[PDB]
């Protein structure tokens, strides 16, 4: 069963959240933050089709870079995984399934509380201008009627009220006021438009990022303020 | 004063054995405490050379066991 | 041959290279009296 | 060499004047280390160096280096063989 | 850390270690002579036992080097002859090798 | 202002001499080195519309490097400066000016004595080359009517006597004789053509490189001699 | 002398091996490294004009590929490598050659057992899989009458259980059949399309890799099997 190209880039982004993963049958693959509390998940052109636990996904995905494309991969004879050329016969070494823990299923995401999108060049902006500035964690909140974007350097400011660096997508014509709080480890997203979503129930929040080839449903931070 | 040239340091340290003759351990050893060199910062003063001929004659001598002989 | 260890060495060497000849020092375990009487408050010298 | 051997008593005075310390510690040994201690029967602290031209300070390694006392240490740095007699 | 009992011993010609059988115990009937091994016993390290003359090899081939270092049982000088039988003698439960 | 890649590129150049900079009212730049050696100074296309200290040029230029080129910099509210562009913002405290290190007034250099002109491929080969045998001294001279670059290593070579390398820096037609010493630690001209303009009395010294864009200035070492 | 990119390129890919070199005036060099396991070599198109030995390959031919390839190759005045470049004269200490393990001869190999032949992607593609798998072993075994190799990494697997890689490398007409065993720290010239003589009798062997420019005499492990 092949893997594409861009099955390889969305294989990338989701070994940036794992180093290994336990691939399940389908369209689809997933993955979780070693504490589960950003998640990826992508339904992809590739349909899985023999359940494999990998331990070096990033590795594995060397070792797919190594090999041409088209080479036939299955699970060999004893269980591992064979990758099979016209000449080459490489027999990665299959994974066990509680070696690299995986999501329980892809996220049922609430719905969004409020919603925004952030452009391509905007998350590029922010997450790269984030080294000039030492952005640590992020702060999007209800700002001149504006889902903002305050780059907070929460090592230098843990009550994030000294901005370095804003982003403002677009006003949020709103009352119910808030500050979602949400590390700047949590954007495992790559580039590009991820739409927005801000879920905010009692004191269990999340941003969903929509962006064009995977979901990452990001759990806020325990000091992300909501109130409606 | 500064002595950072690694493989000047090879001219240097093939007269100890050359010159004295006991071996290349023993004379780059006595090299390394004669200028107070440790053994986790030398690969800024011992030439990239010395250090082969070494692992040769260390495992010719047989310093450890078959162990390492296979790799 | 028993004690002088600097002197033991000295003749040693002497010998393995071909020259018979002795250097006399002074005994060892002597010293170590020395110091044994110097022990208690017997104050022992060696005059000039 | 020497002329003769005399003998006579020492004022405690003179027996300062002999020993390179004092001794208070009544023990010796760290049993995990096995090495002396502080400031006891056997340390080097008075006595020297169980090496030579180096103690546990690690500091002093050539002739460049020897002689001069430590401070981690606290011990001056030389050949093994003046512990035997100090 | 316990010691071994293995054949496995370093700086010692392979010469001598060729005589001594898998697990380290010479054979039946091997004539012997002094200054020689009839079994190969190691032992780890330790730390202030470290001259510098192995700090450079343990320096370059990563300190799985010198962990180990010979208690080997000798022939005692002055004595030749030859074996008659060897007693091996080990825990219950714990391993037992091919002598035993 | 909003400083050009080109304009930028010549900061991060100048960062080589001090990353504290005093950039002052004009189109210009003035800068000199912590230990009062080396001396830098580039007239720019753009307007520096405020004086401003900075700690940290590199990591300026990095923030201005990645935000939209629509940034707006000007002088913040808080007396230090703003990046801003079309829809986030950068903030960037400015260092004191009583904590940065500089020339009072740029160095003209109104006099030399030996004229040599020095190109591009050269200037980068003797960068790398000595780095590459461990030259760490330039010395100006004249050997058979040229005025040539011998390069040296001191701790090694301590009277610069071991020619492992010459350099010729033009032809010589001239009685002044001299060693023009630069020792390699002041060795920061980027790439671009240099007259190199030499000038010495007593015991000072003094090399100059005007280039294509800038001037630098180094102090020749105590050992430069004259004789004219 | 002067060395064409190709005579630099030898140079380049025999400090692989060895560091240095012992050359002597012709045309052909060799090399082997100390343990004696390996042995490339090449003759050169261009010449050589006089005995030295150069303890540092690497800064040497670095330091000439920063000067236009018409720099002469002589002796220096003081005994050591003076290449006269276009416009300088660089000097490069002579090694002494005692000081570096020359061979005395050139490694002849003696009539071969089996024959089979490695191509560019074949090679270049087990060099990096090799990486990608650690593999430190590689055994050249017969398959239905098929040399081919199985890769292995000894360290994981004493009698080399694990095939973590497979290659067709061609056919061997017979059943005469073998593991030639070789480490991965042996596999060291540059990608390419090869010939593959194998000589092996009782206990020794010799892998005779040739190639477009060069060949390669690399001692096979003591471990592998053969009959013919
Ligand atoms: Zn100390």
């Amino acid at each position: 069963m092949k893997l594409s190209k861009d099955t390889t880039a969305l294989l990338k982004n989701f070994a940036t959240i794992n180093s290994g993963i336990m691939l399940k049958s389908g369209q689809f693959i997933m993955t979780r933050a070693v504490n589960g509390t950003t998640y990826a998940e992508a339904n992809i052109s590739d349909v899985i089709d023999f359940d494999v636990a990998i331990y070096d996904l990033n590795g594995f995905l060397g070792i797919l870079s190594l090999v041409n494309d088209d080479a036939e991969i299955s699970q060999s004879e004893d269980g591992n995984i064979k990758i099979a050329d016209a000449r080459s016969t490489i027999f990665w070494p299959a994974a066990d399934p509680s070696t690299v823990v995986a999501p329980n299923k892809p996220i049922p995401f609430p719905v969004a509380s409020a919603v925004t999108e952030i452009k391509a060049e905007d998350l590029q902006q922010l997450l790269r201008v984030s080294r000039g500035l030492q952005i640590d964690t992020i702060a999007i909140t209800v700002k001149e009627g504006k889902i903002v974007i305050n780059g907070f350097n929460k090592v230098e400011d843990s009550a994030l009220t000294r901005v370095k660096y804003s982003l403002t997508l677009g006003d949020y014509d709103g009352e119910n006021t808030f500050n979602f709080i949400i590390n700047m480890a949590n954007m495992k997203m790559q580039p590009g438009n991820y739409k927005l979503l801000l879920w905010a129930k009692g004191k269990q929040g999340a941003a969903k990022f929509e962006g064009e080839h995977a979901n990452y449903v990001v759990a806020l931070e325990a000091d992300s303020t909501h109130d409606f | 004063a500064k002595l950072l040239d690694r493989q000047e340091n090879g001219f240097i340290i093939e007269k100890m054995v050359e010159e004295f003759g006991m071996s290349y351990l023993e004379a780059t050893t006595a090299f390394l405490e004669e200028n107070s060199i440790p053994e986790t910062q030398f690969a800024k003063f011992i030439p990239s050379g010395i250090i082969e001929k070494i692992q040769s004659e260390a495992i010719d001598e047989n310093l450890l066991r078959p162990s390492v002989v296979r790799c | 041959k028993s004690d002088d260890v600097n002197g033991r060495t000295k003749m040693y060497k002497n010998i393995v290279d071909g020259n018979h000849q002795m250097e006399p020092g002074m005994p060892e375990s002597f010293n170590v009296l020395l110091k044994e009487i110097r022990s208690l408050g017997i104050n022992i010298e060696l005059e000039d | 060499e020497f002329d003769a051997i005399k003998i006579a008593l020492a004022s405690p005075d003179m027996i300062r004047s002999w020993s390179f310390g004092e001794v208070k510690k009544p023990e010796t040994i760290n049993y995990r280390t096995f090495k002396p201690e502080r400031d006891g029967l056997f340390c080097a602290r008075i006595f020297g160096p169980v090496k030579d031209y180096e103690c546990l300070c690690g500091k002093y390694k050539r002739l460049k280096h020897r002689g001069v006392i430590c401070e981690k240490c606290g011990v001056e740095v030389t050949q093994t063989k003046v512990r035997r007699e100090r | 850390g316990p010691e071994e009992i293995t054949a496995d011993i370093p700086n010692v010609g392979e010469a001598a270690l060729s005589k001594l059988d898998e697990s380290g115990i010479v054979y039946i009937g091997a004539e012997v002579t002094g200054g020689d091994i009839l079994v190969g016993k190691v032992t780890p390290k330790g730390e202030t036992q470290l001259t510098p003359e192995e700090k450079l090899l343990r320096a370059i081939f990563g300190e799985k080097a010198s962990d180990v270092k010979d208690s080997s049982l000798r022939v005692p000088n002055g004595v030749s002859g030859t074996v008659i039988d060897v007693q091996v003698f080990t825990r219950d439960g714990v391993e037992k090798d091919k002598r035993a």
